[PDB]
């Protein structure tokens, strides 16, 4: 059986993950 | 039954938070910019 929340969340997901690594790669230290 | 119950599901609210989420982390950025 498939559910909205979790297709919609799984891209959705992969979009934050971007984000995160994105500001991960210009601060090392900074949080 | 009032309003559309559906309308107040899982699926609405959780997609509009992450998404609100990933603008603010991008508009953090543009701000520290320069």
């Amino acid at each position: 059986q498939w559910s909205a929340s979790i297709l919609v969340v799984v891209p959705i997901f992969l979009l934050l993950t971007g984000f995160v690594h994105l500001l991960f790669k210009l601060s090392p230290r900074l949080k | 039954e009032e309003n559309p119950s559906l309308f107040a599901l899982e699926a609405v609210l959780i997609p509009v938070g992450t998404v609100g989420l990933i603008i603010t982390l991008i508009f953090v950025y543009f701000w520290l910019e320069r």
